[PDB]
Order: structure tokens, then C-alpha cells, then sequence
């Protein structure tokens, strides 16, 4: 006879949470303001390795950064002592980001214009999830607040047939450079109405006006903003693997997790087989 | 060592207190106990 | 060949307990997926119905299915293309473009689909290809799956550690 | 003289005609009719919606994916993605392909049709004795 | 319909192999949206069972 208070599951503690605070942030939540988040660190350096993409809520005040990030820790199966070791500084690499997330101008400077400027720029993909690459590029629209980079990455992903991962990458590297464009502009003096774009670095990365004559694009562009899913040898993945600016725009190659099912993870894992 | 517990005593407890002020009987109720703006203007003009 | 895991389970096991530690080692482990590529544009390219300089010269003097198209009539043809003007020709060459990629994303859908449907399979621990007339036969495979020792988990199919209570008015 | 094709439409589609915009089509897709942009005008929005709706029927049993509109046409993606979804919606693109030749999610299968075992504590159920006759007495 | 879509995938996802811990890193990867919800939803599900 024992009076045991829990049973450990994944060798961790239930997590419990306070229902008033809860209650209190639900019922006057107006907004959803999402910042990128992207963690890479080497080895050569602060002593572990990890990549990693990510979203989150900044009006969001009931979750803790560092639970979240134990958590996370946990789940890709860090020794206590490195997890121990290193949870601060991933802590504070997550936290530098949020804070410096000032946010969307044409909202918190109402615009609005249903229809939005014309301020377009080239959108360019990199994804090394698994053996493949997928290399893409499109023209993407910031200054109109219809565009869901969500349901873009999902339809794009459901017509060539590709896996979650994939879709999480490219909702990320949307959102990534769209906010990088927001930052540049609004860094320099630009009052985001009435455009007079006012500058000369960019206004030579947006894309020109399309009147008429200019719909149909030439053949040789059509082969640059269409999609590739290149399959790579294990050179190049190796040498991928050990390889506000606009000119370099980031790549995605998150380090797996030890998954047994889900594509892009190890199999390090408790066998299908129950033996 | 697990404190949610006393929370949950305490609500219970509440919620009968209400039932048993109101006449209502909570168990066995005979009811259910079950339950973007461009696409939406769209189907709705549909 | 479908699936593109790294095949031996001890690379994958010392990948991981190096990386628990924070160090390297030498063999790559990529993740899993099905393989497999889609290399558009290296591929189905624009066609080119102009020469070189029919459009300047055309501004100068100021004017069954195949692959997605249908197969024409000879007679019938040299008509239509004879009454059309130069600036159609462009809306031509790229609803042509439309097509043929679209017949080629038809193919390649049904493929990875397949290819998908066979590694859930893999993964689930099914054989492969099973199909609704072998399920009875794929338990007694369970069964000669313990026999080639093995003892199985409570989270083995007729192996549950909960066992069912009968009732009293069931005689036995 | 020139080779027919026949396509299918929903009869609630009948309204939809080309070198013609409809108010259906205006109070649905308002972004090519405020006449503050200069690039999102009537006439583009117009040969948007016939590159589509021609380069479909031209083989209606084949998925018009908005992939090839952004590979042809030049112009924001979201955009195009938006009036390819509305086009989706009234008929009017992709009515003839079979289903299970639409895309889908590439996500685990179901598990809904599953059996499970319930984990029970121990005063849940009573103690019983008096196994009750169930055959009709002799008389 | 956002709710079922998140949860449903969740179950499914481990039901196909119960003997191995289905975190929530693997859904942040697989399902499109902030951390913090599906962080709560993971936790609410593994919390009852």
C-alpha cells in the first residue's frame, strides 16, 4: 500500500497549469501576432549542435520559455547533464528574438487598404528536409494583410505531394523574409502610407509594375519561378551540413528528431515490434 | 507533491453547492453533453 | 529503394547517442522519406511556335490526347492556325505550357501517392500491399512473428494485461 | 470547321460569361476593382481568368494546379492562389477529374475504426455472487 | 474545426505505435502554427490519457 502522487511518463512530471490565467488571457484576446523564431548552433562553439524553426504568439503570457524549452530538450533526447548545461543559453536565444519583434506596420499603424500597396519582392525557398531539396522561388505581396502564408505552403504542399515538414519550412520562410522587408523599411524613416518607397537599395529588390504585356512571362524566367525536389548524394549533404542583410536570405536544415514515423526524423526509437 | 488535487475537490464541490440551490440535478442530464474572411464572404455570396 | 532511412540500426543508434552527448560522428543519418524527385524545367520546356524575329518583324509591320492536347486533323488544322494573328500566339505557346505540366503533376501524384501509401505501411509494421482478404491471415502471421527467443510487450495484439470479467449469467 | 471539345457546368454557373465581369464576381474578389492600384486592374484580373478557364478546358479531366499559373503568369502568388480557389468554387475549374485524383494531405491514416481496452480502478465495480437461473422453470 | 483537425492528427499519429513517446516537437514540425497552443493541446491530450 503506497500513496503515490504520479506516474512518470516519458520519464517526465504532468504539467499543470493555472485555469484562472487561462480563462483571463482567452476572454480578451483580440490579435495573434506570430514571430519566426530560428535556433543554430555549432559545435565548433558553444559545445552542442541543434537547428530548428519555429513559431510563436507574443501576446501569449502562459506559457514560460523555459518549460517550453526543456521540454523541446527532452524531446530530442539530451543527457540531463548537456540539457542541465544548456537550457540557458537557448533560453536566452529564444527570448533576444521575441524582443526585438516590433510587428506588423500596416496593423499597428492602421492602413489597411483591403487591397494593399504594390510593394512586392521575390520569395526564395531552400529545404533540405530528409535526401531531397526543394528550391523554389515566387513573388509575394507585403503590404496586404489577406495573405496567409499558412494556406499557401499547405496548397503548394498538397499539389506535389509533400510531407508536414515541408510545409512548416516554407510557412516559416515566408513569414521570415516578409518580416526582414518589414524591418529594413521601417528601420530607415517610412511611413507606410502614401508609398514614395524613398530609397535606393531597395526599391531595386521590389518587383516593377505589371500594367499589361507584362502578365505573360518570358520562357526564360518560367523556368526560374517554378519548383525542383532535387535528391542529393551524402557528399553534398555533408558538405550542406557543415556549411538586416537582404542579400543572404537563410536556408532550412533542422537536425531530425528521433521520430519513428513521421518523415524527417530518426528511427532511434522503441521497434514497431513489441518484444 | 501533486497540488492540482485539492483544486479539483474544491470546484466539485462548488458546482454541487450551485445544483443544490437551484434544484438542478447534474447527473444524467438527458441532454447532448456533446458540442480566412475572403473565403468566407465568398462562400456566403455562394 | 522506397524508402531513403540509413539501413543499419547502429549507425542510427551511435548518431544518436553522440548527438545526446553534443558530438559528431562520421556517417551521415538523414531522416526518412520516400524517394524520389520532381525536376520540372528540367523537363517539359515552353515551346516556341515564333522564330527568332517574327514578333518584331509582326510590330514592324503592326499585326486520344497526346500529352494534354487532343490529336488534330490535318485538314481542319491548317485552317484554325491560319486565322489566328501573332498577338495570340504567346496566349497559345503558354495555355500549352499549362497543360502539359499539369498531365505531367497528374503522373507524379499518382505515383508518390502509391510510394506514400506503401511507407505508412513499412512503418505501421503491415508486410506491404495487404490486402482486404489477407487480414486474417496477417494475425496468424503474429503469430509465427513471436515463433522465429522473442516475448511480447503488453502492447501486442491479444497481449493486453487486461482481461475480460465474465458475467455470472454466462455459464461455462 | 474547327475541332469541338464539350465541357460540364453547374447550372448556378450560367451567369459566369467571358469579355464580362459580373457584380458576383466584384463583391467576391474586391482587391482588382479599387481603383487605387495601379498593377490590380479589371482588364489583368480579366486575362487572369481566361488564361485559367481556357487552359483547363482544353483537357477538362486534368487538375488545374495553381503551380502553373504562378510558373506562366506574372503577378503576386497569393493573389492568383485567391482567384484560383473562388474559380474552385463556382464550378467553373477542375468539375470533371475523378475523385481520388484530387490532391490530398500526405498525413497518417485513421485510427477511428479501432478497438481499445478501458484501465479501470479497483472499488469501480461491486463484488457478486448468485449466478441467476436463466432457464424457465419446469411446471 | 482547426481543434479537431490538430487533435485528431495527434492521435492518429501515436496510435500507430504505442510503444514510443509522441512529443511535441514532432507536431510543431508536422502541423502548421505557434508552439503555445499546440503546447497546450499536447499537454491537455497527455494529460488525460
Amino acid at each position: 500500500t503506497r500513496v503515490i502522487p504520479q506516474v512518470e511518463v516519458g520519464n517526465r512530471k504532468h504539467y499543470l497549469e493555472d485555469k484562472l490565467k487561462v480563462y483571463k488571457q482567452a476572454m480578451n484576446e483580440t490579435s495573434e501576432q506570430l514571430v519566426p523564431i530560428r535556433l543554430e548552433f555549432d559545435q565548433d562553439r558553444d559545445r552542442f549542435f541543434l537547428r530548428d524553426t519555429l513559431l510563436w504568439n507574443k501576446n501569449d503570457k502562459l506559457i514560460k520559455i523555459e518549460d517550453f524549452v526543456d521540454d523541446m530538450l527532452r524531446d530530442y533526447r539530451f543527457e540531463d547533464a548537456t540539457r542541465e548545461q544548456h537550457i540557458d543559453t537557448i533560453c536566452q536565444s529564444i527570448q533576444e528574438q521575441i524582443q526585438e519583434f516590433q510587428g506588423n506596420p500596416y496593423i499597428e499603424l492602421n492602413q489597411d487598404r483591403l487591397g494593399g500597396d504594390d510593394l512586392r519582392i521575390r520569395i526564395k525557398l531552400d529545404i533540405v528536409v530528409g535526401q531531397n531539396q526543394l528550391i523554389d522561388q515566387f513573388e509575394w505581396d507585403i503590404s496586404n494583410s489577406d495573405n496567409c502564408p499558412e494556406e499557401f505552403a499547405e496548397s503548394m504542399c498538397q499539389e506535389l505531394e509533400l510531407p508536414g515538414e515541408f510545409v512548416t519550412a516554407i510557412a516559416h520562410s515566408i513569414r521570415e523574409q516578409v518580416h526582414m522587408y518589414h524591418k529594413s523599411l521601417a528601420l530607415l524613416g517610412y511611413n507606410f502610407d502614401g508609398s514614395a518607397i524613398e530609397d535606393d537599395d531597395i526599391r531595386s529588390r521590389m518587383l516593377p509594375t505589371i500594367t499589361l504585356d507584362d502578365v505573360y512571362r518570358p520562357a526564360a524566367e518560367s523556368k526560374i519561378f517554378t519548383p525542383n525536389l532535387l535528391q542529393i548524394s551524402a557528399a553534398e549533404l555533408e558538405r550542406l551540413d557543415k556549411d538586416p542583410d537582404i542579400a543572404d536570405i537563410p536556408r532550412t536544415f533542422r537536425t531530425p528528431v528521433p521520430s519513428t514515423l513521421m518523415p524527417g526524423g530518426v528511427d532511434v526509437g522503441p521497434s514497431v515490434e513489441s518484444y | 507533491k501533486y497540488p492540482e488535487l485539492l483544486d479539483s475537490l474544491a470546484i466539485l464541490g462548488m458546482n454541487l453547492l450551485s445544483n443544490l440551490s437551484q434544484n438542478v440535478v447534474p447527473y444524467h442530464r438527458n441532454t447532448s453533453d456533446y458540442y480566412t474572411q475572403h473565403d468566407k464572404m465568398v462562400d456566403k455570396i455562394f | 529503394p522506397i524508402v531513403t532511412e540509413q539501413p543499419s540500426a547502429e549507425i542510427r543508434e551511435a548518431y544518436i547517442e553522440n548527438f545526446a552527448k553534443g558530438e559528431h560522428i562520421s556517417a551521415i543519418v538523414p531522416g526518412q522519406s520516400i524517394s524520389g524527385t520532381l525536376e520540372l524545367s528540367a523537363q517539359f520546356r515552353v515551346p516556341r511556335y515564333h522564330s527568332k524575329n517574327s514578333f518584331q518583324q509582326a510590330l514592324q509591320m503592326k499585326a486520344q490526347y497526346y500529352r494534354g492536347l487532343p490529336l488534330y486533323e490535318k485538314n481542319t488544322l491548317l485552317e484554325r492556325l491560319k486565322q489566328l494573328t501573332p498577338n495570340e500566339i504567346k496566349e497559345l505557346e503558354h495555355l500549352h505550357d499549362a497543360v502539359f505540366v499539369n498531365t505531367g503533376l497528374q503522373n507524379v501524384r499518382k505515383v508518390r501517392t502509391k510510394k506514400w501509401k506503401k511507407y505508412w505501411q513499412y512503418k505501421a509494421g503491415i508486410p506491404i500491399g495487404l490486402k482486404r482478404s489477407q487480414l486474417d491471415e496477417f494475425k496468424n502471421k503474429y503469430l509465427k512473428d513471436v515463433l522465429a527467443k522473442r516475448v511480447p510487450n503488453p502492447n501486442f495484439l491479444g497481449n493486453c494485461n487486461i482481461k475480460d470479467f465474465k458475467p455470472p449469467y454466462i455459464y461455462s | 470547321i474547327p475541332q469541338a471539345h464539350e465541357i460540364v457546368i453547374p447550372s448556378y454557373s450560367k451567369w459566369f460569361n467571358l469579355e464580362k465581369i459580373h457584380s458576383i464576381e466584384v463583391q467576391s474578389l474586391p482587391e482588382f476593382f479599387t481603383n487605387r492600384i495601379p498593377s490590380k486592374t479589371p482588364e489583368v484580373y480579366m486575362r487572369y481568368r481566361n488564361f485559367m478557364v481556357n487552359s483547363y478546358r482544353l483537357n477538362p479531366n486534368e487538375y488545374f494546379s495553381v503551380t502553373t499559373a504562378r510558373r506562366n503568369v506574372s503577378g503576386d502568388a497569393a493573389a492568383l492562389f485567391r482567384l484560383h480557389k473562388f474559380l474552385t468554387k463556382w464550378g467553373l475549374i477542375n468539375y470533371q477529374v475523378d475523385s481520388k485524383l484530387l490532391p490530398k494531405n500526405i498525413e497518417p491514416p485513421l485510427t477511428s475504426q479501432y478497438s481499445t481496452r478501458h484501465d479501470a480502478p479497483r472499488g469501480l465495480f461491486p463484488f457478486e455472487s448468485y449466478k441467476p437461473s436463466v432457464q424457465l422453470p419446469d411446471m
